[PDB]
RNA sequence: CUCAACGAGAGACUCGGUGAAAUUAUAGUACCUGUGAAGAUGCAGGUUACCCGCGACAGGACGGAAAGACCCCGUGGAGC
RNA sequence: UGUUCUUCGAACAGUGGUAGGAGAGCGUUCUAAGGGCUGUGAAGCCAGACCGGAAGGACUGGUGGAGCGCUUAGAAGUGAG
RNA sequence: GUGACCGAUAGUGAACCAGUACCGUGAGGGAAAGGUGAAAAGCACCCCGGAAGGGGAGUGAAAGAGAUCCUGAAACCGUGUGCCUACAAGUAGUCAGAGCCCGUUAACGGGUGAUGGCGUGCCUUUUGUAGAAUGAACCGGCGAGUUACGAUCUCGUGCAA
């Protein structure tokens, strides 16, 4: 009886910009997005979430001292296989994937998680390759 | 006299593999084990008629709250509003019909909005 | 029953050491060679109701034939060859068409040869009256003499 | 269209749009009216202060039947408990014309 | 005892 | 449709598998030459069956074999014959002698 | 040593994906046919590029 | 053995013919950390992983094979 | 399902459940009563999207080629994971 | 001569060359195995094939009735087809659910289902089992509260100190 679209869904792109706000405040928002929650015609199963393409990921920051404490691993199926970076090192050489790694832990675990997560680009800044898309500025609720 | 009894076992079990139709490998095939899928989709089928009437709930939630939002209220402050603005007992899915028939849902944002301050 | 069946005592296999079921006997109730531990026993199902309730129910089946009406009283039953086709012929003069009863106090010889070859009559002694006969039949053709017999028997 | 609800439930209609709804009895065949209409439509007027007056939407009724019947079975996963019922819901089916304001 | 001899 | 039904020959059903499903759908003039260079030698019983299809299509139905095609080749199992092997130890191992129904059907294109 | 559990009738059929045989490398004869495998001589003719040689 | 390296034959490998057995609740049958009848392929959270085979190893499936032989109980038995 | 009123019936209350106790029923074989289907096709088998609160029951189409069902009772070699 | 006795896993072990085959030195133990059609009228004749076995043609009411031969279920093995499957970690179901393909005992239709939510088989024994505690490879048949004589209680019927 309720509507429940499917093949019908519009995505629009979305330009986030990451120069002031944390890891972290903006990845739920960018989660939110990803899987469709600010818009009406939202159903579950189905990926009403719209593109979204973040900038200026080295430039983004983290309270506390979490810049030596925060330690990203990676373990291996191999003894011993257990390598850690810290936060600093991981925003230094190369931010993407930590912004990336914020969004699949907040994202849902499935199909339409991994189909989600395909919607994200991020990008060192301050510019991306998807001009020929036209994407609209949109600013974080707070 | 000798009862045999040989007719009605077979109409039970083709009774229970009939209900257990489209099941994957054996399970629509072999009796003992389709028995305890059906009786395993008995409970299930219970269950999920018990948890339909919520997770519906929830989704309509979910797109009232986006609706609101577009509108620049959250979701609690809507439904206040509604409790507030007269005894207005308009039910959720009708809710999110409502912006299925847009702008009709603005319009009982509007009345929210106009008695929250 | 499983001491009768014609088996032996042995036991096929022992006890422990193989990966299979006890089985004790050849034939157990579980085996091929049967198979039943109670089974239908010869037995007599005779019993007997007392006395009073004897005379109430023949005496009551008589009065509910009496008040439906089929009961049909012929006086000495005259008979003059030993033919059934007299007989069906007094059947057919009485509108009979259903089973009867034909109840003859003294018994004779020619109402008894006859009428035994007509599957729905039945020829009965006065005493020898009983429930089956008359709930069977629904329509009696009783002498007078039976009458005035199975008035002071019961 | 006319927010209905005669269940208890609150249910969406447009003009000719056949619906199914509880069995209320309604001496099937005859016309039959829902009185606690809210928010009337059309143009777009707000509820408040519930079961407003001339707020009439009439239907008419064509047949009184039953649900696809459900098997309700239930048992514990141990204890030798079983328990088999079957349901058969009644509805009503009606058709709602002359949507009133 | 425990001693592993099945035979 | 002519068919030809081998009915009971002394041939496994898996070991006939193996050559009828490369067998089928193909042309007859293409598929007796497959069956002399396999050469698994259930194919000689293969071809007898098929050539017994292809007579029965020319003198029963008169069909032109030149443009035949095979169209089933589906393979049955018959009855199994039980023999028991002698193992170590007195333990009578089961042997199965299983026996395959060969069924071709042919027809136009 | 011992099969824990019984094998399916799918993974089964998935194991006997590639136990088909293929087809043999063969080929027409240029003095009758049909038809002769690749680099051996012909059973029907006898014959061989193109003595007959038998 | 330090300390193992070649060579010969049989099996193992490939092809043709024939062709079993123990076992088996169903099975689309990953890993880590916990939880749980206190030691998880199936539970929770996370991390990984295209589909199907062939040749090998044996860590797990508290693997299979024998209603534990040890210990205890039976108002069981048998031998001395 | 239980209580009250009893003006077709209505109102109120209750209805998780092992061991166990109580009650009401569905099926199988045979027999007694009548009545009735059958080669213009019985039992059985196979399929269906039908009906009943359940055990269960009907109706169609195919196979089959000779018995079966209904009723009110009564007995049991009375229902299988 | 009769069964509110059995009907081929039943009834004698044995409805059939049965105390037979087979096993054991011996005493002894001890099976499995019925059904063409009313009438063999048991497929003359042709073709493939060495034969077996088929396809026609005949007999027959039926040949899918053709020698373990009435009916012929399920496990099991296959051949086609409609819909889904090569980024996916699943007691295999259930609820929601788009797409595609069909039309029913026309009924809020049936089949398949990308994707999301929930969800650790059945039984036994236990304080507690998804249990890494037990049992079952699967399917079909058989397989356990009966009967005789007494006693007690409830209900019913008959006659009532």
């Amino acid at each position: 009886t309720p509507m429940a679209n499917a093949s019908t869904i519009e995505r629009k792109w979305l330009v986030v910009d990451a120069a002031g706000k944390t890891l972290g405040r903006l990845s739920s928002e960018v989660a939110a997005i990803l899987r469709g929650k600010h818009k009406p015609t939202y159903t579950p199963h189905v990926d009403t979430g719209d593109h979204v393409i973040i900038i200026n990921a080295e430039k983004i920051e983290l309270t506390g001292k979490k810049l030596t404490d925060k330690i990203y691993y990676r373990h291996t199926q191999h003894p011993g296989g257990l390598k850690s970076r810290t936060a600093l090192e991981m925003r230094t050489n190369y931010p993407e994937k930590m912004l990336e790694l914020a969004i699949k832990g907040m994202l849902p675990k499935g199909s339409l998680g991994r189909q989600m997560f395909k919607k994200l680009n991020v990008y060192r800044g301050s510019e991306h390759p998807h001009e020929a898309q036209k994407p609209e500025v949109y600013e974080l609720r707070g | 006299p000798r009862v045999k009894g040989g007719t009605v076992t077979r109409k039970r079990r083709k009774k229970v593999l009939k209900l257990a139709k489209g099941y994957f490998g054996s399970k629509h095939t072999l009796y003992k084990v389709a028995n305890q899928q059906v009786m395993k989709s008995g409970n299930y089928a219970f269950r999920d008629r018990r948890q339909k009437k919520r997770d519906f709930r929830k989704l309509w939630i979910t797109r009232i709250n986006a609706a609101a939002r577009m509108n620049g209220l959250s979701y609690s402050r809507l439904m206040h509003g509604l409790k507030l603005s007269g005894i207005e007992v308009n039910r959720k899915m009708l809710a999110d019909l409502a912006v299925n028939d847009l702008t009709a849902f603005n319009q009982l944002a509007d009345a929210a909005k106009a008695q929250l301050n | 029953n499983r001491s009768e069946v014609r088996g032996g005592g042995r036991k096929p296999w022992r006890q422990k050491g193989t990966g299979r079921a006890r089985q004790g006997s050849i034939r157990s109730p579980q085996w091929r060679g049967g198979g039943v531990v109670f089974g239908p026993t010869p037995r007599s199902y005779s019993y007997k109701l007392p006395k009073k309730v004897r005379r109430l129910a023949i005496k009551s089946v008589l009065s509910s034939k009496v008040i439906d009406n089929n009961i049909i009283v012929l006086e000495d039953l005259t008979l003059d060859t030993a033919k059934t086709k007299e007989m069906a012929a007094i059947l057919k003069g009485l509108s009979v068409e259903k089973k009867a009863l034909i109840v003859t106090a003294d018994a004779n010889e020619a109402v008894a040869l006859s009428a035994r070859n007509i599957p729905g009559v039945t020829v009965v002694e006065a005493n020898g009256i009983n429930v089956l006969d008359v709930v069977n039949h629904e329509k009696l053709l009783i002498t007078k003499a039976a009458v005035e017999k199975v008035e002071e028997v019961l | 269209y006319a927010i209905i609800k005669t269940g208890g439930k609150q249910i969406k209609v447009e003009e000719g749009q056949t619906v199914y709804i509880e069995k209320l009895a309604a001496e099937a065949g005859e016309t039959v009216t829902f009185e606690d209409v809210l928010f009337v439509g059309g143009d777009n007027v707000k509820v408040g202060n519930p079961t407003v007056e001339g707020a009439t939407v009439t239907a008419k009724v064509e047949k009184q039947g039953r649900a696809k019947k459900i098997t309700v079975f239930r048992y514990k996963p141990k204890k030798n408990v079983h328990k088999k019922q079957g349901h058969r819901q009644p509805y009503t089916k009606v058709t709602i014309e002359k949507i009133n304001a | 005892a425990a001693a592993a001899a099945a035979a | 449709q002519a068919k030809a039904v081998a009915r009971t020959v002394r041939i496994a059903p898996r070991k006939a598998r193996l050559v009828m499903d490369l067998i089928r759908g193909k042309q007859v003039g293409e598929a007796v030459s497959i069956l002399n260079l396999t050469p698994r030698a259930a194919s000689p019983i293969i071809e007898k069956v098929l050539k017994s299809a292809i007579a029965n299509a020319e003198h029963n139905y008169e069909m032109d074999a030149n443009n035949l095609v095979i169209s089933q080749a589906f393979v049955d199992e018959g009855p199994t014959l039980k023999r028991f092997r002698p193992r170590a130890m007195g333990r009578a191992s089961q042997i199965n002698k299983r026996t395959s129904h060969i069924t071709i059907v042919v027809s136009e294109k | 040593a011992v099969p824990f559990r019984r094998t399916s009738k799918m993974k089964k059929r998935l194991r006997r994906t590639h136990f088909k045989l293929n087809v043999p490398g063969m080929t027409e004869c240029p003095s009758c046919g049909e038809m002769k495998l690749s680099h051996r001589v012909c059973k029907a003719c006898g014959s061989y590029n193109g003595k007959d040689i038998n």
